[PDB]
RNA sequence: GAAACAUCUCAGUAUCGGGAGGAACAGAAAACGCAACGUGAUGUCGUUAGUAACCGCGAGUGAACGCGAUACAGCCCAAAC
RNA sequence: ACUCGUACGGUCACUGAAUCCUGCCCAGUGCAGGUAUCUGAACACCUCGUACAAGAGGACGAAGGACCUGUCAACGGCGGG
RNA sequence: GCUUUACUGCAGGCUGUCGCUGAGGACUCUCACUCCGGGAGGAGGACACCGAUAGCCGGGCA
């Protein structure tokens, strides 16, 4: 399906109706300064590790929607419930 | 599985060892100071059980009886010379520098004064080629060019007992008799006639190897069977 | 002013710079050729020895020792040990090289007890340590106000039981408060979680 | 030749004899080592913790 | 055991190598951190507490400071000169 | 250990006296060689980040792999239309 | 018990790197270290051996 770039909707961190920009969410670079990030460095040793002795998994014949809705006056984003989108094209 | 035959080998048990107690001598060279003032008369020609070819019993000037490796032709009564300025006669031991070029030589040393390492078997020889101030190139029985130190001693002449491998064994009895006196387990059961538990080529409902015969040089002891690091196989093509 | 001893202490702070550098290059050539345990008349580090308890007295022995370098001379598994219990070259032991050194030295001298030890250097294939030993039966020590404790029956084979200064340090008994709940009074009493 | 009764005929060898140290017929006279007390192998006496049930 | 199993558990258990004594080990703070104007070597008993902590965060693993008690004990070198 | 041994040697495999022969294929797997170029770990080096640490990128680059060649008395193959 | 391109790991081989380890991206030396000679001395040379780490291969083994 297609879904526009800038549309007038709600935002709970604004309390009114402003033009929301629909942008694809880029992840983020791992610094490695978390709890389980250290478990891969401390809890790991010679032969087998259980959960650390694995490889990345697969998927369904369709992935959901992970979008960010930044508005016009404030630019705040609300995390909306993602639907099983096949291919998303932002008009204009 | 179980340790293969070649693994049981390195353990060094009776079955795999050589009957050393039944062997004659550790054929090495004599220690002359510098001058060649040593010579010796060949008194006897004995048989060496360790290496099949004949071995000469030499009594020296100072009465030191030692068994030396026998070159072709040399017999009882003959005199040979060991040292630096020795005669260029067959059977004389002298360093490579003092030996002329294009001469078939045997009992060649690797490092000077080791007692001989190369060209020792029944009827083999070594060709001396280049002469520099630093190097003395020798062509070993396999055809390899060994860049040797000119201070390395060597005996002039080809080894005696030549053309031995040119006559067949005819019967297993002759092979049995030979192998009993060496450091080898005999007979040779093919790895393919064994069980999967005993060798990498074992098992199967018929006889054939599992994987291809050629194996990596990085292969561990127990998996290193068949054609070890083959650059090729076969005859023609 | 400074002690002459303090000039050996200050030299050994950097056993690879200057006069000691050229010394240890020379000594180790003879040491590599020397045995496992060699009794030596005088120590290599005077300050350290004296600091540990060495006196120039009758029945106060010093001996150099050399132990192999690295981790454990650990083999592989004959019987079925899992993936975790299959490390051959990646695992080490629970007794440091100095403790092996002290033990090898106390067995070479089956009547003398270990006082203390220290390091006298190392090269690529071995580690050297000098061990101070005392004779408990010599009257020269039996009437010594600074060393007669080592003559007590309960101090017999004190290295093997880990009652050495080098021993208590490996046993994790240095700290008096935190992270020493599983190490004091003894490891064995604490189920071996030290 | 069957591994049972007929192979029992070739049994005229002396191996285990009365020991000097302990006195049990466990001194292997060909090995000069005792299988009960360990004479000829150790300076100490052959005792083992499994010669009794764990908590005893 | 984890209802399979690999990290984990069984467990520093079994068994093995070394060594001491009537008991052993520990021990007079580079401590504790009920943060204080506070305690004042070390074992052990009770409690703290199945707490804090760990862990395919699963099965399970698990202290300590303090407190109350038992018994009390405190010293010797290295160096300076 | 082989080895008081040295390529007319001993090691690892296969076939199984003699006699007459032993065709074709190196695409896949194996082994071996080469490799301009791609890929390629940690260390050290460079940039930013931290009064330091954690940390983000870059630069370089081995065996190896890609890739090319050699080999079937090497594992093997010799069909349909 | 056995097989393997099942899972995961370990030996082991190959390779870079740090220590051993010295003097003046290609090289000279000798002094450590190694080997050989009875010895004199000869060969090799900061490489090799060994300790540590890193990537590849790895039913030889669990
Ligand atoms: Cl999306
Ligand atoms: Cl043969
Ligand atoms: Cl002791
Ligand atoms: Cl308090
Ligand atoms: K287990
Ligand atoms: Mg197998
Ligand atoms: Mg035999
Ligand atoms: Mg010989
Ligand atoms: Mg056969
Ligand atoms: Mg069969
Ligand atoms: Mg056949
Ligand atoms: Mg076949
Ligand atoms: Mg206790
Ligand atoms: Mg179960
Ligand atoms: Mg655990
Ligand atoms: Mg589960
Ligand atoms: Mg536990
Ligand atoms: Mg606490
Ligand atoms: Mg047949
Ligand atoms: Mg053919
Ligand atoms: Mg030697
Ligand atoms: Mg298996
Ligand atoms: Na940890
Ligand atoms: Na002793
Ligand atoms: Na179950
Ligand atoms: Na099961
Ligand atoms: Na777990
Ligand atoms: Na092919
Ligand atoms: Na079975
Ligand atoms: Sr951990
Ligand atoms: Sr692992
Ligand atoms: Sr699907
Ligand atoms: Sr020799
Ligand atoms: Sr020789
Ligand atoms: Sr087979
Ligand atoms: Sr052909
Ligand atoms: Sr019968
Ligand atoms: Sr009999
Ligand atoms: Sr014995
Ligand atoms: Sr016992
Ligand atoms: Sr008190
Ligand atoms: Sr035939
Ligand atoms: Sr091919």
């Amino acid at each position: 399906m297609q879904m526009p770039r800038r549309f007038n909707t709600y935002c709970p961190h604004c309390n009114e109706h402003q033009e929301h920009e629909v942008e694809k969410v880029r992840s983020g670079r791992q610094t490695g300064m978390k709890w389980i990030d250290r478990q891969r460095e401390r809890n790991s040793g010679i032969g087998n590790d259980g959960k650390f002795s694995k490889v990345p998994g697969g998927d369904k014949p369709t992935k959901k929607t992970d979008l960010k809705y930044r508005c016009g006056e404030c630019g705040k984003a609300h995390l909306r419930e993602g639907w099983r989108a096949g291919r998303l094209e932002f008009q204009e | 599985g179980r340790r293969i035959q070649g693994q049981r080998r390195g353990r060094g048990t009776s079955t795999f060892r050589a009957p050393s107690h039944r062997y004659k001598a550790d054929l090495e060279h004599r220690k002359v100071e510098d001058g060649d003032v040593i010579a010796g008369t060949v008194v006897d020609i004995e048989h060496d059980p360790a290496r099949s070819a004949p071995v000469a019993a030499v009594e020296f000037e100072d009465g030191d009886r030692r068994l030396i490796l026998a070159p072709e032709g040399v017999g009882v009564g003959d005199e040979l010379q060991v040292g630096v300025s020795a005669e260029i006669a067959p059977g004389n031991t002298l360093p490579l520098a003092e030996i002329p070029e294009g001469v078939p030589v045997c009992n060649v040393e690797s490092s000077p004064g080791d007692g001989g390492k190369f060209a020792r078997a029944s009827g083999v020889n070594a060709q001396l080629l280049t002469h520099d101030r630093n190097v003395a190139v020798v062509k070993l029985p396999s055809g390899e060019m060994k860049r040797l130190d000119p201070q390395c001693r060597a005996t002039i002449g080809v080894v005696a007992g030549g053309g031995r491998t040119d006559k067949p064994f005819v019967k297993a009895g002759n092979k049995h008799h030979k192998m009993k006196a060496r450091g080898t387990k005999w007979p040779n059961v093919r790895g393919v006639a064994m069980n999967a538990v005993d060798h990498p080529f074992g098992g199967g409902g018929r006889q054939h190897p599992g994987k291809p015969k050629s194996i990596s040089r990085n292969a561990p002891p127990g998996r290193k069977v068949g054609d070890i690091a083959s650059k090729r196989t076969g005859r023609g093509g | 002013a400074r002690s002459a001893y303090s000039y050996i202490r200050d030299a050994w702070k950097n056993p690879g710079d200057g006069q000691l550098a050229e010394l240890q290059w020379q000594r180790q050539q003879e040491w590599r050729n020397e045995g496992a345990v060699e009794r030596i008349e005088r120590p290599t580090r005077l300050d350290k020895a004296r600091s540990q308890g060495y006196k120039a007295k009758q029945g106060v022995i010093v001996a150099r020792v050399s132990v192999r370098k690295g981790s454990a001379r650990k083999r592989r598994h004959k019987a079925g040990r899992r993936s975790k219990r299959q490390g051959v070259t990646r695992i080490t032991r629970r007794k440091d090289i100095q403790r092996v050194a002290e033990e090898r030295a106390s067995r070479t001298f089956p009547n003398l007890r270990v006082l203390n030890s220290y390091s006298v250097g190392q090269d690529g294939r071995q580690k050297w340590h000098e061990v101070i030993l005392i004779d408990p039966n010599h009257p020269a020590i039996q009437n010594d106000d600074d060393l007669s404790w080592i003559c007590a029956d309960d101090q017999a084979d004190r290295v093997f039981r880990g009652l050495t200064g080098a021993g208590r340090r490996n046993r994790g008994l240095s700290g008096k408060g935190k992270g020493s709940e599983k190490t004091r009074p003894s490891l064995r009493s604490n189920g071996g979680k030290g | 030749t069957g591994a049972g009764t007929p192979s029992q005929g070739k049994k005229n060898t002396t191996t285990h004899t009365k020991c000097r140290r302990c006195g049990e017929k466990s001194y292997h006279t060909k090995k000069k080592v005792c299988s009960s007390c360990g004479f000829g192998k150790s300076a100490k006496r052959r005792d083992y913790e499994w010669q009794s049930k764990a908590g005893e």
